[PDB]
């Protein structure tokens, strides 16, 4: 995390805009989908056979939004994020077995998710500190693998 | 492999681009400089200022290189075989760099076609970008 | 694309290998899990303890797959048919984990082959294990 | 690092034995021949048509000594790789043009050589140690790229 006050202004500017419960579905919804091999961890989440299948599943979209809501409260101690990740770096170590790297491409979609949103308001400069929270959140979220 | 689903949503999204192609590949530039800096190891020579015409110009010969990859969409390994040889032999960009462009790319393809942009396209054209790379890269070692 | 030279190589290497591939196969699970731990999150139902035989007997299926790709060098694709099938659509191990295991093989045999692994076989192997990684993920989507 | 003191001493211990003469050379060589396109930034050495031809380039030798010979000074700043290869960082970055994917290429080519030369001795938990180091000292010398 090195993020630029006018970075932090900047992310935290365009997060006042998002709608989490929905970005939160479409986001996992689309890492479904681009990333089939995700859906490893979802199987009692039903029927992911198609993109209509998966990004309706009412299953998915209530994950979706418990996923982006823990990420909306990280935006909120961008200081301290491997502290404020801490116990949920365990769960998914410890209880989930989740790769860290479904937390990069997590990580890519919302991003590309973000700019299917805010259009020419989603700048290459905005772009760029969104690229650093992510990572850092990704980050994060692996620093209680062992 | 690319499925016939896969090159309809890539010609169709590709389609919209029309024009703006050349637009769209600066874009795609300059996003990549911005977000992964080391990227910018490999174009010392280059202005990077906001508005360079230099990258101006760079994206308008990648965004052509991709219109003939759509072209040729059945014979891609043919119809990008210089540029394979170009990266393989002068250019010699590492492999990893290829994966930050594409995702810039997608980026900036949302950003300019929300209604295009679906999921299903979404993963059409990631794995377009990822079958364009993979030829590139393919005469490496 | 791996080249006469490199077939050969290839063929040499794990011809020296012989009836210590389980025990190389072992050994470079065990340096994987140690060196990368995240590459552990794919197996939660093993014991993954020094000298576990269930490591050692996923040791000994994955030098076996290793020694038919070597066997099959020619036609990789085929001979590795229901493995691609297995990991894409049952496994799902993420394409990242691949790199991790090749790397503690090229490790494991450098360790036991001193003489074999010079610089021309190192490059050969490397590709190998690329194409058998490609191979595996080739089904992912 | 994030070395342990046993895990410390594992490297330190290993280290002792190093020839960075040979090992320097042996590892920038491996490099040049493993991942050809690396050469794109040793054209004045000369003759990198083989691997023969590497491997025996003195240019090639003399330079992976004086790689390896930083990397060892920096064995003993491992609470401060970040110091140690600040000025290395932008040297790499501002005049090299040196992209730090490299780094990482050498680091693991590094680890081959040395399991290389010490067979049994480069046992896995000693690995895991020397993993950690490459990944840190590539961390540190890609640390001042802007
Ligand atoms: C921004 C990154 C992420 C955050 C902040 C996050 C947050 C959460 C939270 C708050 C929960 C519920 C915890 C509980 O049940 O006590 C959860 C559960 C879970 N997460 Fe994560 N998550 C993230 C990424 C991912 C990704 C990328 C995957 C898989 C690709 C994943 C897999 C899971 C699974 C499988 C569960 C359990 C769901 C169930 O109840 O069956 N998470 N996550
Ligand atoms: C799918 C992705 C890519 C495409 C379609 C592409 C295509 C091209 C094309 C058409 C050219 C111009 C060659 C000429 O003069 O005719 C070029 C040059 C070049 N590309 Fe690639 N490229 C790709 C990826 C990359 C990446 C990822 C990098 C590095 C980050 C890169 C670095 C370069 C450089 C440095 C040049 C030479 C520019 C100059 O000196 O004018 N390329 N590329
Ligand atoms: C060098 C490439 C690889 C080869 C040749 C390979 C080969 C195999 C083979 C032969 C099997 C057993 C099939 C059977 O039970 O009939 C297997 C299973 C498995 N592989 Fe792959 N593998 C490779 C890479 C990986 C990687 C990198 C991972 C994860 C990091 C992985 C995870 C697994 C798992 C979790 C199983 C099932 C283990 C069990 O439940 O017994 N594989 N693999
Ligand atoms: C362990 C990682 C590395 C360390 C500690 C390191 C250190 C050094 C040092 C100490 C110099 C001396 C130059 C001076 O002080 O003016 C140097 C130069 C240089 N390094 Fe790095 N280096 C590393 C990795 C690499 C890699 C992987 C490459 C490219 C594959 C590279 C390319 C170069 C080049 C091209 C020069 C200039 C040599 C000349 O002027 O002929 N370095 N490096």
């Amino acid at each position: 995390m090195h993020l630029t006050p006018e970075e932090k202004s900047a992310v935290t500017a365009l997060w006042g805009k998002v709608n989490v419960d929905e970005v939160g579905g479409e986001a996992l919804g689309r890492l479904l989908v681009v990333y089939p091999w995700t859906q490893r961890f979802f199987e009692s989440f039903g029927d992911l056979s198609t993109p209509d299948a998966v990004m309706g599943n009412p299953k998915v979209k209530a994950h979706g939004k418990k996923v982006l809501g823990a990420f909306s409260d990280g935006l909120a101690h961008l200081d301290n994020l491997k502290g404020t990740f801490a116990t949920l770096s365990e769960l998914h170590c410890d209880k989930l077995h989740v790769d860290p790297e479904n937390f990069r491409l997590l990580g890519n979609v919302l991003v590309c998710v973000l700019a299917h949103h805010f259009g020419k308001e989603f700048t290459p400069p905005v772009q760029a500190a969104y690229q650093k929270v992510v990572a850092g959140v990704a980050n994060a979220l692996a620093h209680k693998y062992h | 492999v690319l499925s016939p689903a896969d090159k309809t949503n890539v010609k169709a999204a590709w389609g919209k681009v029309g024009a703006h192609a050349g637009e769209y590949g600066a874009e795609a530039l300059e996003r990549m400089f911005l977000s992964f800096p080391t990227t910018k190891t490999y174009f010392p020579h280059f202005d990077l200022s906001h508005g360079s015409a230099q990258v101006k110009g760079h994206g308008k010969k990648v965004a052509d290189a991709l219109t003939n990859a759509v072209a040729h969409v059945d014979d891609m390994p043919n119809a990008l075989s210089a540029l394979s040889d170009l990266h393989a032999h002068k250019l010699r960009v590492d492999p990893v760099n290829f994966k930050l462009l594409s995702h810039c790319l997608l980026v900036t393809l949302a950003a300019h076609l929300p209604a295009e942009f679906t999921p299903a396209v979404h993963a059409s054209l990631d794995k377009f970008l990822a079958s364009v790379s993979t030829v590139l890269t393919s005469k490496y070692r």
